[PDB]
């Protein structure tokens, strides 16, 4: 299933190759060209030659690339213009074991299907505290009611702990309940300068100390903490101290945008716009998935079927700039003028 | 539907002779049911022959017979002959392979 | 034009291949060397041997990828070595179409040219506010006299808006104005403790909402903001209140250093140090370019000729590592001595 | 020895191309599985074969590319398990000049060794002031005794100075003895509106200016400071004045993440679990190593073995992904059905 993919990927590839007409082929590629080509126009009857030169040609190599690359996606994107009509049969192409498929391809599929299926410990993108209702402003001191140790929010990876004079306490918690990090990197300071509940300007003595799971950790360095340990604070001075934690990066396992080499690069190549003609077709494909139709998914997908989709795809669109293809497209209405980013930016909605 | 999975000639205890009004015990290769499909090794026509260019074929063979495990050589059909036997027929029947 | 490039791009990976003496390359390589090789000795007249071992033989090959990189680059460095001579007739060899050019080349290629000539949604850098003048106290109260809702910048991507008890108003203009974003990602909190004009520690009461454009969100979510929708906040609560609006990210049509896959790793290659020779080398090359010299552009380039120009570098890069070419440049100064990360610091000018 | 690591990476390679059963193998795949399973098959005296279908050829083959991935990193890492067994003579069957390698294969170790024996500029990760142990409120007014320009820290990545009205002075030295940058780049805002000492709001006046080495700058415009030139400010102002300067990033020869094209990916694919075979066995293998057998290590790597065995660790699993290879390791215990991240989460100490 996988190889389907992988060859439907090496054919796009292939014709990417031509550029020129003068140009000689890697003995190869023709190879792989001749034999999908014939075994397609053999079960589609479309008229597809190895050397395109006319343009009808082109869009006919094109409608053939992206009819593989919809079948490898298993995406049924309707008629969508009228000059191409999806060939079903196209899956079956593919599923030809006598079509090849390069190293390259193999790796890639491989890696997708690898991955996908799986998890992995990731460094998350955003701030630990990013979905917090409620923030502090940092710096400024705050007890809570019968409390002789308060920890809080200030920032969106950042805490503060107000200390009385002698006071400890565990403060975990504050963290805790909040996704499921696997690992959170710490690094604490002395706030030697911060703000009375009436405003005026306080000292957090030397001597404060900040342990996990009960041993003595330093300010200012970065510490692994499972988020299971004891998180606890100790102020031996006859002051009051206040002590700001920062969460750096943590560590869970949802995906982020590294877990398929360069998928972001990729997925701009996806979401870029070219013209109208791509433009339009890009969106009428994602239409068929849980993808946004024209605008970078906030959150990275996780399941193969995406990542495919993206890669095939983002190929699908190098190939589109090489055959320069031109054909109709319902509800898309091109603009001959020699594009500019105004232009541009109006197509996206 | 052809295999190959290395078995024993049936040699029975004779205590009750008269007893082998039994079915005469015949033996026969045609199997009663195929074995369990996760017990076999499939074989395609390119696997094999590519197997048997390299000259490791026999060995991947024989590994897979001594492991107890089946091997099915699908793809091809062959033309089917049925033949009986009054005793120990030809070697080239018994230890007869699928293959030239 | 394009095809110029893929094949010097090839001819250089494939010299680059060449680790050892006696090793037993890839087929295709072996065919590609010997037609380039042929071809180029055809117009160059210096004797490229497919299979060098003596240094000055590593050095000829080690010019002629010099020689087509930079013809691929349309770069003519000069009188810059006494012992390099660049041969304009390079160009010649690279437009002949009997030498190929690797499935990988062909695609490198149509996406930089793809990309290079269009535009596209792309997660910017840099925070939203941080070509500001001027920024105000995270936490405190700030009034513009005559005003009930007072929104103002406090961070290189964050704004705090102070709000009078049922006061309310649209926050939008505070955005506007600055760069050109499509999309920009908000998530809103109560400072639920904050400096008052005097110093006095004043909360923030549970009921202030936020609307875009009509509809009501919630604190803590991201937010999908147009830019051009309304912005507004309302306060009624029966006291001062003071919340905090972030842009976490946005999106703008501008180039990243995700345009291009790994486009970062391969600048990194080019900028970095080996020797006084490759220094000097790569520094020379890039006099003629509107890039640094040695120092990573602040801003990522955007023009086909300039990422090309970097990738051909990063690969020729490379090619200097496996061929240890050994030859003099006007202005350079080699130190023998092992070379440590003091001796490359100081190259840096 | 480089050659080595990319034979053993190219079989590896070529092995993943061995997805399903029905199939036609790339010319190339042929020329270098024979020979290569033949060498080893040599001199290893194990069952390789060159088409797998039973599983214990397929094992036979995965032990293969184990063995070699290993060899090519140096790797011993002993009785770890009761089917496999490192053949040693593995070794010898990749320093032959006899199994070819592919154009990838070299390129990739030829970046490798270039960049991990020199060094380069690199866009730091974290703020330049992480390592602090103190820090203070930001906004808030601080003049230390004695003087009448007082900068100080207010966060990982900020500054700010308080200014006296009509004082001046050089603040580079809070820069300096941290790390060892080449290039800091800066960004300084006017804070409107402070807290003063006691808790009440004041503003900063228009006309306070910052200047490097004795050019002035503006404010809100990035500035490429070399660290050594003259970071002097100024207040003409007749009133109290705080500004805070940005490190929005600097660059320093320390190697980062993208000193080899998409790492982290790599990295991500090495760490992930699959499954607890997969798991159990790239951790005994990382301990062998400097790396950590299971989680992402915090600091980015700098020497070639790390790079490499990441990288061929990384591609090992890929093939560990199509061959399916099923055995036993000391110490590891399988359970069957479904996956589910939950189990992933505990297989992590």
């Amino acid at each position: 299933m996988d190889t389907i993919a992988a060859r439907a990927l090496t054919v796009m590839r292939a014709c990417a190759t031509l550029q020129e007409a003068r140009i000689v082929l890697e003995a190869n590629v023709m190879e792989i060209l001749g034999i999908a080509i014939n075994r397609y126009n053999g079960l589609t009857l479309r008229g597809v030659t190895m050397r395109p030169t006319s343009l009808a040609q082109r869009n006919e190599m094109f409608f053939m690339c992206l009819d593989m690359m919809l079948s490898a996606a298993g995406i049924n994107v309707g008629p969508i213009s009228p000059d191409y009509t999806q060939h079903m049969a196209t899956i079956g192409v593919l599923a030809t074991p006598e079509i090849p498929f390069t190293t390259e391809a193999a790796n890639e599929i491989a890696r997708v299907t690898g991955e996908t299926s799986t998890w992995g410990p990731a460094r998350q993108p955003y701030g630990f505290f990013l979905e917090t209702e409620e923030t502090f402003q940092p710096g400024r001191w705050f007890m809570r009611a019968a409390q002789a140790a308060t920890a809080v929010v200030c920032g969106p990876d950042m805490i503060q702990v107000s200390l009385n004079a002698g006071a400890r306490g565990d403060v975990q918690q504050i963290f805790q309940g909040r996704n499921d990090p696997m690992m959170i990197y710490l690094v604490w300071r002395r706030i030697e300068n911060f703000a009375m509940a009436q405003g005026n300007s306080q000292q957090t003595q030397a001597g404060v100390t900040v342990s996990v799971g009960g041993v003595d950790m330093r300010a200012g360095r970065i510490i692994a903490w499972d988020g299971q340990a004891a998180l606890h604070v100790r102020n031996p001075t006859q002051q009051n101290a206040m002590v700001q934690i920062q969460v750096v990066f943590y560590i869970s396992m949802d995906k982020t945008l590294n877990q398929y080499p360069a998928l972001t690069a990729e997925i701009f190549n996806v979401y870029s716009f070219r013209d109208h003609t791509w433009h339009g077709l890009r969106t009428a494909i994602r239409n068929r998935t849980t993808l946004p139709n024209m605008l970078p998914p906030i959150f990275p997908p996780n399941d193969r079927d995406s990542i495919l989709t993206l890669l095939l795809l983002s190929t699908l669109a190098d190939v589109y700039t090489v055959l320069r293809p031109e054909f109709a497209m319902h509800g898309v209405n091109p603009m001959p003028g020699p594009l500019t980013a105004a232009i541009a930016r109006a197509a996206y909605v | 539907q052809v295999y190959m999975h290395r078995d024993m000639l049936p040699e029975p205890r004779l205590d009750d002779i008269e007893r082998f009004r039994q079915e005469g015990f015949y033996y026969t290769n045609m199997l009663e049911a195929p074995p369990e499909i996760d017990r076999v090794v499939q074989y395609t026509y390119e696997i094999a022959r590519l197997q048997a260019n390299m000259g490791q074929f026999r060995a991947a063979l024989r590994r897979i017979m001594d492991d107890d495990d089946w091997v099915r050589f699908g793809g091809v059909l062959r033309t089917v002959r049925v033949k009986f036997f009054d005793a120990r027929p030809p070697d080239d029947i018994l230890q007869g392979l699928p293959f030239s």
